[PDB]
């Protein structure tokens, strides 16, 4: 015979062996999430056991199937994803040690406690803490301290797991034929075997920085424009040409603005469009949200739901002895169970999160039909992206006024706009260059540029760059604070967000062209329209048996990134903000700093 | 008159019809190109079901060649895949029949379906089989009748 029949055979006999695995590991946690309870604990330990030991017998096992003497792109993509050893190839003793100190540091990440200096006995918590302390606050001396303590004592015992934990990273990638954590990292965003579509890992950051090149001007007049006001909103405190505090970004880490709203408002006369309280005026329930998400969802031409959809969800807070999360999280079971554990109330958050709850399960419901290692989005931002082209074009004032949400007395002018436009910047905008500096340190760190006693100065110097912040209190190289971050301390990346927000402004733009629109980008919408609805479900359905670029072309007619669709859109912002800036100063120092005087 | 039954999943349904093709349709049960017979089906997932699967039911996946149409087959041997011979189930050898193991939490393909097939024959032979139409008894009147 052949080796094809055979690692075909191999392939399918491994998918009917691992679907109901699957189903039982997502069942186990399910019944875990639901319920707090020993057993759950129990069973979802057992479950994870017997997969782990499923993937350990598959594995070193499929090696008899070389990937030279392979005509068929899909099984060999399955099988190239099949031989992948991971953290098998080091000894016993390193693996415990490295699950021992995740261990380690996921506890200490969970456990967190702020107490009092003058009172010992009032010790806060987290999130009921220092999250709402800056949420709400009027001070400087009291967020400089919410700053320092919380900075210095969850930042100072992870120094050396850190490091080990970056060695053992390290030493692993280059025993898988890798350079480092970078290289492992990056490898998603790589296509071989198809003429005229292929992508390495150094064209990825070529076109990230082509990019922020261009978003840099955006950023610093935002910056110019926040400056302008908080100038005049904490006197003596804000430099005219230096930088800004670091406990003053809206939260803790500073990664999005969106609590600068009540204090960089332009028009505070003008009235806020708040539709809550008409949904507590006409008594709406989270069953009403979820009717209008789907009548919304199939009038562009999408299947309705299942009924184990509704019988078997969670969309109701219980608030009894049992304890669940919160957490709003797509579920997908398998065998056509798909379920959505989110405890929604009355608000206008959640009427955008159901949304994007549906969209997530409208993906993951349109690559059903390919096989078991293909169940997965062709990027990895792609479903984020997905869910907030519609989340965005749900929240339009036109969408609300239809449904009955907005009076029809309401005059639309261009304040309210440049209001909107605004916020909407300060939420999308407010976090990339942060990102982008922050994955730029992690990939110096582990690829090796930066010594070990230079860490905390270079992340200060490119946060100087970069973001333009300078620190209240210089801290030396005794803290940790880079890693006092849950994406940071949980392994995970940054650049999918980055890829997300070009893609979802990318397809914005796609579809508001192909639904043949006229105005402004920001009044678009993708109501009733069929035409769309059929791109889009092209697209949806191929998963990953395709690459990204075909992809991405098939809808916009590009291969790579672009930043046109943000400039597009913030054109008129960006010109208001140039008026407003034209009799102002634009740019920062960064020789200045708070500890100076 | 003869009567056959098994039992599929909700997306195997389509392939029991005269010209098609796949799993079920060339390795469990094939149908030929003329059959002059009715396809009824209904839906069984209250009546078998059983929580942490249910591992009652079978089925041929692997074998060398097709089934013919009306053809019986309960071999139980071990496949070959590759060049050397069969020496136990391990490398290149596989077991034939695999558990489909139904849950009633599954969705509305992945439920089990009992179709039930008739098929009709008619040789050189009496016919003792018909099908269904009586009506009441007139006297003393001019009409019309059929005794038999």
């Amino acid at each position: 015979s052949t080796i094809e029949e055979q690692a075909k055979t191999f392939l399918d006999k491994f998918n009917h062996e691992a679907e109901d695995l699957f189903y039982q590991s997502s069942l186990a946690s399910w019944n875990y999430n639901t319920n707090i309870t020993e057993e759950n604990v129990q069973n979802m330990n057992n479950a994870g056991d017997k997969w782990s030991a499923f993937l350990k017998e598959q594995s070193t096992l499929a090696q008899m199937y070389p990937l030279q003497e392979i005509q068929n792109l899909t099984v060999k993509l399955q099988l190239q994803a099949l031989q992948q050893n991971g953290s098998s190839v080091l000894s016993e003793d390193k693996s415990k040690r490295l699950n021992t100190i995740l261990n380690t540091m996921s506890t200490i990440y969970s456990t967190g406690k702020v107490c009092n200096p003058d009172n010992p006995q009032e010790c806060l918590l987290l999130e009921p803490g220092l999250n709402e302390i800056m949420a709400n606050s009027l001070d400087y001396n009291e967020r400089l301290w919410a700053w320092e303590s919380w900075r210095s004592e969850v930042g100072k015992q992870l120094r050396p797991l850190y490091e080990e934990y970056v060695v053992l990273k390290n030493e692993m990638a280059r025993a898988n034929h890798y350079e480092d954590y970078g290289d492992y990292w990056r490898g998603d965003y790589e296509v071989n075997g198809v003429d005229g579509y292929d992508y390495s890992r150094g064209q990825l950051i070529e076109d990230v920085e082509h990019t922020f090149e261009e978003i840099k001007p955006l950023y610093e007049h935002l910056h110019a424009y926040v400056r302008a006001k908080l100038m005049n909103a904490y006197p003596s405190y804000i430099s005219p040409i230096g930088c800004l505090p670091a406990h003053l970004l809206g939260d803790m880490w500073g990664r999005f603005w969106t609590n600068l709203y009540s204090l960089t408002v332009p028009f505070g006369q003008k009235p806020n469009i708040d539709v809550t309280d008409a949904m507590v005026d006409q008594a709406w329930d989270a069953q009403r949200i979820f009717k209008e998400a789907e009548k919304f969802f199939v009038s562009v031409g999408l299947p309705n739901m299942t009924q184990g959809f509704w019988e078997n969800s969670m969309l109701t807070d219980p608030g009894n002895v049992q304890k669940a999360v919160c957490h709003p999280t797509a579920w997908d079971l398998g065998k056509g169970d798909f379920r959505i554990l989110m405890c929604t109330k009355v608000t206008m958050d959640d009427f955008l999160t159901a949304h994007h709850e549906m969209g997530h399960i409208q993906y993951d419901m349109a690559y059903a039909a390919q096989p078991f290692l293909l169940r997965n989005g062709a990027n990895e931002g792609f479903h984020e992206a997905v869910g907030e082209i519609m989340s965005l074009s749900a929240a339009t004032p036109k969408h609300l006024k239809s449904i009955g949400l907005l009076s029809p007395d309401f005059q639309e002018d261009n304040e309210t706009e440049i209001n909107f436009l605004l916020k909407q910047a300060l939420t999308i905008v407010g976090t990339l260059p942060f990102t982008y500096m922050l994955e730029k340190w992690r990939w110096m760190v582990f690829k090796g540029e930066i010594p070990k006693d230079q860490w905390m100065k270079k992340w200060w110097e490119m946060k100087r760059e970069i973001v333009g912040v300078v620190e209240p209190v210089p801290h030396d190289e005794t803290y940790c604070d880079p890693a006092s971050l849950f994406h940071v301390s949980n392994d995970y990346s940054f650049i999918r967000y980055y890829t997300r927000t070009l893609y979802q402004f990318q397809f914005q733009e796609a579809l508001c062209q192909a639904a043949k629109h006229e105005g402004p980008l920001h009044k678009c919408d993708i109501s009733n329209s069929t035409e769309a609805g059929q791109k889009l479900f092209n697209m949806l359905r191929l998963g990953k048996s395709e690459p990204w670029t075909l992809a991405l072309e098939n809808v916009v007619g590009a291969k790579n990134m672009n930043v046109r669709p943000l400039l597009n859109y913030f054109e008129p912002l960006f010109t208001w903000l140039k008026d407003q800036n034209k009799n102002s100063f634009v740019g920062w120092s960064t020789d200045w700093s708070p500890y100076a005087d | 008159v003869y009567a056959d039954s098994f039992v599929i999943k909700g997306n195997e349904v389509s392939q029991i019809a005269p010209g098609q093709t796949g799993n079920i349709a060339d390795y469990n049960y094939k149908l030929p190109d003329d059959f002059t017979g009715c396809v009824i089906a209904w839906n069984s997932n209250k009546l078998d079901s059983k929580h942490s699967g249910n591992y009652d039911y079978w089925y041929r996946l692997f074998r060398k060649s097709k089934l013919k149409p009306f053809e019986r087959d309960i071999s139980t041997e071990i496949y070959q895949a590759g060049n050397k011979p069969c020496k136990g189930k391990g490398p290149n050898c596989y077991f034939p029949l695999q558990s489909y193991g139904f849950r009633p939490t599954y969705g509305v393909g992945h439920q089990p379906y009992r179709v039930v097939v008739l098929s009709f024959e008619l040789l050189h032979a009496p016919a003792t089989v018909c099908g269904p139409k009586s009506t009441n008894l007139v006297k003393n009147k001019c009409v019309n009748f059929n005794f038999n």
